[PDB]
């Protein structure tokens, strides 16, 4: 149901709990126009997406080596490693093969139902749907898109983009990585901080 | 009254002076711990 | 180098410029006690012009025949230190004071005598749009998009 | 529940319109008008209730540990250094620590005070809460065990002044013991006995 983020705050009128994750958190009212807040709508499910995926293609990794399995190097030197194609071409095949897709995921947010249609076999469309929840091919084992469902989508994200920031200025400051860092402020909890990183 | 004193204190003179003076404390602070600076050495 | 200068850190006339200024101020040194305040401030003074000069060796800039340093403006990739971060932060603080002195006009506009609110701060309303600068380039682009950052020319008028 | 016959901080002077002896420990004084206006009078009482048992917390644990140093049971060191002293962890950590669970509190009551009785329910657990009824004056097992604080409004108008007065002594108290700490350059506990032992010259006008 629709919580508070602040317990004793009155929440803004514009969101009355239509929407999955709705907790009444907009300070800054970037969400007041209602073409801005379907915008953002969509703007929050790709970039948590991405971030999930991203924390969790970042971190499996460290840990498989480090128990002895696998001997990778760190998710900020794998850029520079040695693979069967150069760095440039990796770059251009990801162009190439990005504009098509998100461009198809454009169309459907400027006017839904319009990109439905299979180009080339002119048999197969996607049925109508909610735009940023679409299904068939991209549902293989077709579960069910329950409210609850989307309310758990929504708090992993919301937590993996935090996590891949904290990651993101923890690599700035020590320079050892996630598991590194965590292992040594187990090691001295009052001895290894944020506090004796800068002193 | 309390009404009356923060209203006075509210009139565009009186608030330019505090926000200058707030302004000119905080670039004094920053110029007394990074002194000297001709470029943005951080990254 | 860059325009036929010369990296500051491997400059002659960078280090006569600063054997000569800490000299000048070792003359001065030299005629207090070595307890007094005068001394220490004397002392402090040196030490703050040798952690200057030391800095500009190592922060990478150019020095020219003059024994001086040259800032480099053309896009350099070696130089964004010089011009291009700190514009940014020029602009990024630019914005954000203009858009919170736009806002306030416009909510203010609609009572019964908006000049009354000119001379005279909301300082209740200004706290809540204060904060709001801080996201100042999203609701700017957002706001140009949907038409409502500019008038149209019929409707200027007096 | 006014009450103009009551005694106030100067006889043969007439209370202020906005004070009338309501709100407990009142005695008509606010010379500077500061809280004429109602709307900035919860906050003033909130302010100085919290003023108040900050200050008795203070004076409590900053007089008796001296006392039992002077006497000898205990070998605490002096209260106006400890803060420059070395512990188990650095100084800094200690006080991140501090202001992380304190702001938690410090959020939690400021939530009540904008929105009375919004915050009285465990947020983990919702079956129990607190029984507090007034703001400023909580009410469960937390906050009040042994159940004082339910009675009849008579012993609980004097009990909150016998509260505000002992937190008003220290307020002053407290400031009194940083004075004389850093201008006598001693203990407070000395001080009384050095008081004590000559009444006439050992004053403030002996430095
Ligand atoms: C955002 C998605 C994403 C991206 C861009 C990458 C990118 C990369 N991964 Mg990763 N990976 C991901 C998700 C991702 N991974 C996920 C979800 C998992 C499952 C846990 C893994 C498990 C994985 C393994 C086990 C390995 C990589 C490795 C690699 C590198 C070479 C493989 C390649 O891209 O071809 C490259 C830096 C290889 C490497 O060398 O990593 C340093 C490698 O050994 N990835
Ligand atoms: C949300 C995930 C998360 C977690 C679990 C941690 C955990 C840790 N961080 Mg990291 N960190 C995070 C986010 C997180 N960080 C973010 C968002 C930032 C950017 C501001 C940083 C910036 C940062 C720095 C610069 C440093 C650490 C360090 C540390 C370690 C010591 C604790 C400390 O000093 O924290 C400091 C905490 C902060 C600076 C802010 C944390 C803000 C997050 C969002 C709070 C999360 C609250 C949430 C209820 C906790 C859930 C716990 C668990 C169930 C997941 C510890 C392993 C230190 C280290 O490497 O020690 C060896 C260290 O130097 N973190
Ligand atoms: C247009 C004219 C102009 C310009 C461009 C400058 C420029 C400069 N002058 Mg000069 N000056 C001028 C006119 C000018 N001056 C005039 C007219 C006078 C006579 C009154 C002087 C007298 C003068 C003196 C006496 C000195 C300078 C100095 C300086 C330097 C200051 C650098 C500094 O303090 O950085 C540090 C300051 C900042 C970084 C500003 C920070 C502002 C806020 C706090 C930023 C907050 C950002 C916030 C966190 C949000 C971002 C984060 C995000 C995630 C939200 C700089 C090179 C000083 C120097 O060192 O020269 C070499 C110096 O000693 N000037
Ligand atoms: C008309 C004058 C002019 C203009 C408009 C530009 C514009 C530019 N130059 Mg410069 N440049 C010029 C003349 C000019 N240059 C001349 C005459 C020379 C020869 C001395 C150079 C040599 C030069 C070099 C060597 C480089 C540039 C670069 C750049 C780019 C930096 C922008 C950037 O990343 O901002 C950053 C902004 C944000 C992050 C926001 C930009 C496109 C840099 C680049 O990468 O160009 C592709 C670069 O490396 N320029
Ligand atoms: C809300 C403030 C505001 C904004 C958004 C603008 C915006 C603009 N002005 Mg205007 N201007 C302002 C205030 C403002 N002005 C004031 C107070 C004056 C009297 C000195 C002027 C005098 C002025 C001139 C003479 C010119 C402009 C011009 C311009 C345009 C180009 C930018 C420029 O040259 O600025 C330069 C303006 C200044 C350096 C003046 C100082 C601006 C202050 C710092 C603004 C903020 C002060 C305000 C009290 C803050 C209130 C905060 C609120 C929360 C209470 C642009 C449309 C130019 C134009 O027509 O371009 C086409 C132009 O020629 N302005
Ligand atoms: C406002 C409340 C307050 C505060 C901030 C402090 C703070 C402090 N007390 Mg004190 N203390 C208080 C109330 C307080 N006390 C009360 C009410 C009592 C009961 C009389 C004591 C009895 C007490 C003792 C017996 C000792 C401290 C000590 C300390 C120090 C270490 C605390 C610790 O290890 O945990 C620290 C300076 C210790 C100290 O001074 O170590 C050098 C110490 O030995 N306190
Ligand atoms: C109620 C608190 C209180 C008490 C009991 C004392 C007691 C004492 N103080 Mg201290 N003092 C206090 C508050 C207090 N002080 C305050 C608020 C300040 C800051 C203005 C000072 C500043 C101060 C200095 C600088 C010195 C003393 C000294 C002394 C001693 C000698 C008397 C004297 O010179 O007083 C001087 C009095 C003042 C400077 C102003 C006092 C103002 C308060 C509000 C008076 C309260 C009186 C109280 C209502 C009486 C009834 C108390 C009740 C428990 C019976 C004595 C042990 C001297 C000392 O160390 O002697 C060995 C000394 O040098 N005090
Ligand atoms: C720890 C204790 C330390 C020592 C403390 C000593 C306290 C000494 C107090 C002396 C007596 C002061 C009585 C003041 C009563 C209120 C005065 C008043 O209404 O002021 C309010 C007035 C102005 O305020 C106007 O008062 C009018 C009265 O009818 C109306 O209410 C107006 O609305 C109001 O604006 O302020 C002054 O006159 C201030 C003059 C001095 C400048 C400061
Ligand atoms: C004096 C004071 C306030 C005084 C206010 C006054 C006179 C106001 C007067 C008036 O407004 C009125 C009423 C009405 C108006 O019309 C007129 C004026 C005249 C304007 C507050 C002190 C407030 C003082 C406070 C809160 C002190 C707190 C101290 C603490 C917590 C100490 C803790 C520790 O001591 C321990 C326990 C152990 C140690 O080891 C470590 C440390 C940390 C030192
Ligand atoms: C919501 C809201 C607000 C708050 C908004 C906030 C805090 C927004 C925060 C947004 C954040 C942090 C977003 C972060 C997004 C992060 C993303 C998409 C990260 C993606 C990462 C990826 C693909 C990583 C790839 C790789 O790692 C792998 C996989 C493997 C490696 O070898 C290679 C690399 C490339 C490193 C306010 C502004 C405060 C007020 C308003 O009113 C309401
Ligand atoms: C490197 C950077 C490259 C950038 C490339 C992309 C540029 C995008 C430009 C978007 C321009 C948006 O604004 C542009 O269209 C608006 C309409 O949509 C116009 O708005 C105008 O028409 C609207 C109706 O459509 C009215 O409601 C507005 O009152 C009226 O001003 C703006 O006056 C115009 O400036």
């Amino acid at each position: 149901a629709k919580g508070a983020w602040l317990p004793g705050l009155a929440s803004p009128a514009y969101l009355d709990g239509s929407l999955a994750g709705d907790n009444g958190f907009d300070p800054l009212a970037l969400a007041a126009d209602p073409e801005d807040l379907r915008w953002f709508v969509q703007a929050e499910l790709v970039n948590g997406r991405w971030a999930m995926l991203g924390v969790a293609g970042m971190l499996i990794p460290e840990v498989l080596t480090k128990g002895g399995l696998l001997n990778a190097p760190e998710w900020y030197d794998a850029g520079k490693g040695e693979y069967f194609a150069s760095s440039s071409t990796l770059f251009v095949i990801e162009f190439i093969l990005f504009h098509y897709v998100e461009i198809r995921r454009w169309q459907d947010i400027k006017n839904p139902g319009s990109v439905n249609q299979d180009p080339i076999f002119k048999s197969y469309s996607l049925p109508a749907h909610e735009c940023g929840y679409p299904g068939s091919v991209f549902n293989p084992l077709n579960f069910a898109p329950t409210l609850e469902n989307k309310e758990k989508e929504l708090a992993n994200g919301r937590l993996a983009m935090l996590a891949f920031l904290g990651f993101l200025v923890q690599h700035n400051v020590t320079g050892k990585g996630p598991f590194e860092n965590l292992q040594q402020h187990l090691a001295d909890p009052w001895h290894n901080t944020i506090i004796q990183t800068f002193s | 009254s309390m009404r009356d004193i923060k209203t006075y204190l509210s009139v565009a003179p009186v608030l330019s002076t505090l926000w200058f003076g707030a302004l000119a404390g905080l670039l004094i602070e920053i110029n007394r711990l990074f002194p000297d600076a001709l470029s943005f050495p951080f990254f | 180098d860059i325009a036929g200068l010369t990296p500051c850190k491997d400059s002659k006339a960078f280090a006569k410029r600063e054997k000569q200024s800490v000299k000048k101020l070792t003359s001065s040194l030299k005629k207090y006690a070595p307890d007094s305040a005068p001394a220490l401030a004397i002392q402090a003074t040196i030490d703050k012009t040798k952690r200057r000069f030391e800095n500009y060796g190592k922060f990478g800039l150019l020095c020219g025949s003059d024994g001086l340093p040259h800032l480099i403006v053309s896009g350099d990739q070696r130089h964004w230190g010089e011009f291009i971060t700190p514009g940014v932060l020029f602009l990024y603080i630019a914005g954000w004071i203009g858009w919170v002195g736009r806002s306030y006009l416009i909510a203010v506009s609609g009572e019964k005598k908006p000049a009354m609110r000119e001379i005279i701060i909301d300082v209740e309303l200004a706290s809540k749009i204060i904060p709001r600068g801080f996201i100042w380039p999203v609701a700017a682009y957002r706001e140009w998009i949907n038409g409502d950052l500019v008038v149209d020319d019929a409707d200027i008028g007096y | 529940a006014s009450a103009p016959d009551r005694p106030i901080w100067f006889p043969g002077s007439t209370p202020p319109p906005w004070l009338d002896g309501s709100l407990p420990g009142d005695f008509g004084f606010d010379p500077w008008g500061l809280g004429s206006d109602p709307e900035s009078l919860k906050w003033n009482v909130q302010a100085e209730l919290v003023h108040c048992r900050w200050a008795m917390l203070g004076a409590a644990g900053i007089f008796i540990p001296e006392l039992l140093t002077k006497i000898g049971i205990l070998n605490t060191p002096s209260w106006y250094t400890a803060g420059e002293q070395e512990y188990f962890t650095d100084t800094t950590t200690l006080f991140v620590v501090e202001l992380i669970l304190i702001g938690w509190a410090e959020g939690r009551r400021w939530a009540d005070i904008i929105k009375p009785g919004s915050v009285n329910t465990d947020p983990i657990f919702p079956n129990n809460k607190l029984t507090g009824t007034d703001v400023g004056y909580p009410g469960g097992l937390w906050f009040d065990p042994l159940g004082y604080g339910n009675a009849s409004p008579e012993k609980l108008k004097e009990l909150r002044t016998k509260e505000i007065k002992n937190g008003r002594l220290a307020m002053l108290a407290v400031m009194g013991a940083w004075f004389q700490a850093e201008y006598t350059g001693t203990g407070p506990i000395d001080n009384l006995f050095a008081h004590l032992a000559d009444p006439g010259h050992a004053t403030i006008f002996r430095a």
